[PDB]
């Protein structure tokens, strides 16, 4: 029973690899997890597996991500990076040390950028070790990225667009493009009293002049592009009610009997 | 403000005096 | 370990309901540590919950519950818990279930004493399976040989058929007569209540082998019944028992009030020297007689 | 009291602005009185 | 038995909270 | 006989000790039968004390007298030493002992006989010692370096002791269950459980010292920087003041890193105290670094002293902190001038071109670092206003802040002052 | 109406005599002499036939007072 | 046995209660003879 549902699993998983190592991806993808389903995603703590076939379910929820990235399906990649996140951080003495593991670790640390969720991205990093945010370049062109950013080095985040460590971490440097572009206009929010057009365009990188009113058509801070756009200027009563809730409040708490 | 914090620590004074107090008795009560 | 559940709450989020229920049951196993995780999720397991499931609506029920119990909020915890049904299991030394249990009682308690004064028919609905689990911890305790205490129980919850049945179908019925009898007379305070028990004891002492006339004559006094005292004493003499009927009617004088003793003296004029004599001890002649010689 | 061991473990008032490290006073006005 | 003492610390309770609405009643009127 | 002397003396210490752990107990039998469920406090408060005097033959003479009620559990002490509160208190006593002598396998077997005895006998009174009790087995386990079945153990210990409203033992089971998620760096895990848990707000002061050094470490990993300075100055400020050395110089460490990625600098008397001087060090050294804003300088103290940094843990707080060194640089600029112009701040600053020192500069206004505007008609960043700062409503809100807090010390000192009969 | 009000407490609480005394010496440290004198009573129906210790040292230096 | 659990954590709730009840009713009096 185990073992030959065992070797199916292995069967099918290298049949998926030879088809692609789109859709024939998806639904064998799907095929799969039922399988493993049918077997357990987590020993959970009692079970004690210890199985090269979990380290092929690891594999093939890599393989699964992957796929997901290249479909572009933001769902699929957290959903797929959740798992993969607990096959490689909660059973590291009984699994092996996955060669191809930075690489995704480093993906996810590039969407975490995309989306914005600095705070998630640093708890990461510190659940990674800290010697590979050096040594190793999956993880530290991430980490570099994000110290460029919170560093305000715009240029140099988008200069560093080239030096993509492998093709997966596509996709997630424009919705990181995208992310610094709302970034930029959140600085131009809380500063730059009266900015005009031109250096607007130079600084908020825009797309081509023709399309310059961008942002303006979406984040439109109603502009009132007045020729020079007057950053449409956007940025002495006595609280009376409240200071008299506040002495009353003294009040009572003098006279209670207490 | 002032009122407040001196009445306060008139109030902590008072509850010193009173743990003090307890003490006493009940070493007292014990010997 | 596992050191977080981020994976199986994501298991949920698919369309799979083939997944969907082994996240749940590795989530209600881990929920002993990672509400903390489920909890921001919680409302994904209630969607999951409030639909047709497929063994979803019954595991989901039991695992947002367990969470909602971690959180803190226990009014929210227990619908789900409710909802669950078979999922409970009772019977099994687990904290989370004991709160609940105790939560669940509370609840019931309040409902039936809020619930009891008002009109017959105008009565908001209990639920069932909550009546059921108050019924499962009732029998539950009757099993452990703990007869005691559940007539506390259905004291606090003002359903006499529990009471009357555990008072009953238990060893050592004078003892708990004597106890359910002292609860009556001292703790509880209202009075329709404390008049349905008495009742209800009564019963039970008529019903008994040998009746306790003395105790039923008291509680009679309690109840305000002249006519049946009447009834009782008619019938003891009917019955040739002549000391039983003396002592009763003595008691009678000394705890009932005037208008008691014309009513009952009153329904027994309507050898006879037996009921004379009744008659003149409910006066209170030789009452009085006896105390002045004394 | 209480110890948190489970937690293992110039007189002078001195400021920050005493470790800067710059030429001598006397020197730098002497440079700003040669160029000015 | 745990019934009884039940009711007895819930009347306790209902007994010492109405002592000390009058306390403070009785407080007020003397600082007056 | 000089040994024999010595030995007499050590014995009558021991019978001290014996009379002392007597008057303890009758505090504990005090506490059990009259009301104010307490004084347990009291007979702990000394038990730092009794665990350093604790010693072989006092613990060995003193299993051999005691236990006399009953059971035959002195065989779970005996050998590993050649009612319903002195049972507890004297066994906590006999788990520290085997935890000084270093025996954590026997320290373990006899800790978990403990939680079998308190689950089983559910007081309230005792739920004090209970929470020491706890705080010990998270000792044992960590010192056996398992603190796996411990995250388990010790969070259904705390849902059962907040089912209960009990707060020291709520405090002491959420600062235990927060540090073994930061011993494995579960650092979501403990800002989730701090974000879903309330800390009593009658708690002890070391709790509160614990959990605020905790919640700031959270905090400023989680870059709310300001959040957890705040929370570790409150933490400090909590602490004891001759004692807890080393938690003085985690607390001090961290703060000091948390407030150079404020931008701002932290006082000399840290480092100048005798007691942290030898342990920052290295801080000084980075904090000289900064606030000379040299990179080259700033390297080479983190190379020079990864190793303490591994230790403590502030890698990504030291990169942060890069961060905001260039933020300190343009923080003092902003706080020693008025209208200085964009060129001007990039010559100060060294940054490359007025462009990068705008985007610095912006970015700065974003975060409320130097709270000022800009203007780039002419390329100056221009500062707020300031306004004179008494005719306005923070005085009131400040004034107001602690009115209510002096009124809430008098109303508690009111209430707990007691009249014992 | 004071006195008849301490009078009626006593009348309520005669069941449970140990709790009366609870209640009244508090009112027997009265300044106000009719609330005084409603206090003695109260516990002389609440604890009649009873022979109770605290009612009786609440009654003595009641029974020493200035009062009439 | 479960009732009986129940029993006690009610009973130690309301007996904590009157306890800090019963200590907050002697403050109040002892400040009402002062």
């Amino acid at each position: 029973t185990s073992g030959a549902v065992l070797q199916a699993a292995t069967g099918m998983y290298e049949q998926l690899k030879g088809e692609w190592n789109l859709s024939k991806c998806g639904e064998e993808l799907g095929r799969l997890k039922l399988v493993l389903l049918e077997l357990n995603f987590l020993p959970t703590t009692g079970t004690k597996l210890t199985k090269q076939q979990l380290i092929l379910a690891r594999d093939i929820l890599e393989i699964g991500a992957q796929w997901s990235i290249l479909r572009k399906d933001i769902p699929s990649f957290e959903r797929y990076m959740a798992q993969l996140k607990c096959y490689y951080f909660d059973y590291k003495e009984q699994l092996p040390e996955s060669a191809y593991m930075h690489q995704l670790l480093g993906l996810n640390l590039l969407f975490l950028l995309s989306q914005n969720r600095v705070a998630e991205f640093h708890t990461e990093l510190e659940r990674l070790p800290a010697k590979d945010i050096q040594t190793n370049v999956y993880i530290k062109h991430p980490v570099s990225l994000e110290q460029y950013l919170m560093e305000g080095s715009y240029n140099k985040v988008f200069l560093a667009k080239g030096n993509i460590p492998a093709e997966s971490y596509t996709f997630f440097i424009d919705i990181l493009l995208d992310t610094i572009r709302d970034e930029i206009a959140g600085c131009i929010e809380k500063a730059y009293e009266k900015i005009l057009f031109t250096e607007a365009t130079r600084i908020l990188f825009f797309n081509t002049p023709k399309k310059m009113t961008d942002y303006a058509k979406k984040r439109g801070w109603v502009l009132g592009p007045n020729n020079y756009y007057s950053f449409a200027s956007q940025q002495t009563t006595i609280p009376s009610t409240e200071l008299a809730k506040q002495v009353i409040e003294y009040a009572r708490q003098l006279e209670m009997i207490v | 403000y002032l009122a407040s914090l001196i009445r306060s620590v008139v109030a902590l004074h008072n509850l010193i005096n009173n743990k003090i107090a307890n003490r006493d008795a009940e070493k007292k009560e014990g010997q | 370990m596992i050191t977080s559940a981020a994976g199986i709450i994501s298991l949920l989020d698919e369309d799979e309901p083939q997944l969907k229920e082994f996240a749940l049951h590795k989530l209600n196993a881990v929920v002993n540590d990672f509400w903390a995780e489920i909890s921001e999720s919680v409302d994904k397991i209630e969607v999951l919950y409030e639909d047709e499931g497929f063994r979803s609506r019954q595991f989901a029920a039991l695992v947002a519950s367990k969470v909602f119990y971690h959180l803190g909020a226990f009014e929210e915890s227990l619908n789900y818990a409710l909802g669950a049904g078979d999922l409970f299991n009772v019977n099994d030394n687990s904290e989370y279930v004991e709160t609940i249990i105790a939560k669940c009682i509370d609840h019931y308690t309040k409902q039936c004493v809020e619930n009891a004064d008002l009109p017959e028919g105008e009565k908001k609905p209990i639920d069932q399976r909550l009546e059921g689990i108050v019924n499962k911890m009732f029998q539950r305790c009757l099993d452990d040989h703990k007869y005691k205490q559940a007539i506390g129980i259905a004291l606090e919850t003002r359903r006499l058929d529990v009471f009357e049945k555990t008072i009953l179908e238990s060893n050592d019925v004078p003892g708990m007569l004597a106890y359910s009898l002292k609860l009556c007379m001292s703790l509880m305070q209202n009075k329709q209540f404390r008049n349905k028990v008495l009742r209800v004891l009564v019963k039970i002492y008529m019903n008994l082998e040998k009746p306790d006339f003395i105790n039923v004559c008291q509680c009679l006094i309690f109840l305000d019944d002249p006519q049946a005292v009447s009834d009782i004493l008619e019938k003891l003499v009917k019955e040739d028992n002549l000391l039983m009927a003396y002592q009763i009617c003595f008691d009678l004088y000394e705890s009932a009030s005037q208008q008691f003793l014309s009513s009952v003296i009153q329904n027994l004029r309507t050898p006879k020297d037996q009921t004379l004599k009744m008659i003149k001890i409910l006066s209170g002649e030789m009452a009085i007689e006896l105390h002045l010689q004394f | 009291d209480d110890e948190f061991e489970e937690f293992p473990a110039h007189v002078w008032e001195d400021n920050w602005d005493d470790d800067n490290v710059e030429d001598d006073f006397s020197n730098q006005l002497r440079a700003e009185l040669e160029k000015h | 038995d745990l019934y009884s003492r039940y009711k007895k610390l819930q009347q306790e309770l209902e007994f010492l909270e109405v002592q000390e609405e009058y306390i403070k009643d009785e407080q007020k009127n003397l600082k007056k | 006989t000089a040994a024999a002397a010595a030995e007499h003396s050590q014995r009558e210490l021991d019978t001290v000790t014996l009379e002392d752990i007597k008057e303890h107990v009758k505090q504990l039998e005090k506490a059990v039968s009259g009301k104010e469920p307490r004084f347990v406090l009291r007979a702990l408060r000394m038990l730092p004390s009794t665990s350093r005097r604790l010693n072989h033959y006092v613990l060995y003479k003193a299993v051999q007298g005691f236990f006399t009620s009953n059971n035959a559990t002195r065989d779970f002490l005996l050998p590993f030493l050649e009612l319903p509160e002195v049972e507890a208190y004297l066994q906590l006593l006999v788990v520290i002992f085997m935890m000084n002598s270093k025996r954590y396998k026997e320290a373990q077997k006899i800790s978990d006989d403990l939680m079998q005895k308190i689950s089983t006998q559910n007081r309230r009174a005792l739920d004090l010692v209970a929470a020491k009790c706890y705080y010990y087995h998270a000792r044992v386990y960590e010192f056996l370096d398992k603190l796996d079945v411990v995250r388990s153990f010790l969070h259904a210990r705390l849902r059962t002791a907040t089912l209960r409203h009990d707060a020291d033992g709520q405090a002491t089971l959420l600062n235990l269950l927060l540090r073994n998620y930061l011993h494995y760096s579960l650092y979501d895990q403990a800002e989730k459980l701090v974000s879903k848990s309330v800390f009593p707000e009658q708690a002890n002061n070391n709790e509160w010292a614990r959990y605020l050094y905790y919640t700031g470490r959270i905090k400023a990993i989680q870059l709310e920087y300001s959040e957890a300075r705040r929370t570790m100055t409150n933490a400090l400020r909590k602490a004891p003041q001759h004692t807890a050395v080393g938690f003085k110089q985690t607390v001090h460490k961290l703060l000091i890193v948390v407030e150079l990625l404020l931008g701002e600098i932290p006082d000399r008397l840290q480092f100048r105290q005798p007691s942290l001087k030898r342990s920052l060090m290295p801080y000084f050294l980075l904090t000289q670094a900064v606030r000379t804003g040299n990179l080259a300088k700033f390297n080479q103290v983190l190379d020079q002293f990864g190793e303490k940094f591994q230790a403590d843990g502030t890698y990504t707080l030291i990169i942060r902190l890069r961060h905001n060194v260039i933020k300190t640089g343009v923080r003092m600029i902003s706080l020693s001038y008025s209208r200085i112009s964009l060129a001007d701040i990039a010559q100060k600053l060294q940054l490359d071109s007025p462009e990068d020192a705008e985007f610095i500069v912006a970015k700065a206004i974003r975060d409320g670092v130097i709270e000022a505007s800009i203007n780039h008609e002419k390329g100056y960043v221009q500062s707020k206003e300031m306004i004179d700062i008494y005719s306005t409503r923070e005085p009131q809100l400040a004034f107001h802040q602690r009115i209510s807090f002096c009124l809430d010390i008098h109303n508690m000192s009111v209430k707990a002052m007691r009249f014992p009969p | 109406v004071r006195r008849a009000a301490v009078e009626s407490l006593g009348f309520i609480l005669f069941r449970t005599p140990e709790q009366c005394p609870s209640v009244v010496s508090l009112l027997s440290e009265s300044y106000n002499p009719h609330v005084r004198y409603g206090a003695a009573m109260a516990l002389g129906i609440c604890c009649a036939g009873t022979g109770n210790k605290e009612a009786i040292n609440l009654l003595e230096p009641m029974t020493n007072d200035p009062v009439n | 046995s479960g009732l009986r659990q129940y029993y006690l954590s009610k009973i130690e709730e309301l007996q904590l209660i009157v306890n800090d009840k019963s200590q907050n009713l002697r403050r109040l009096q002892a400040q009402r003879n002062e």
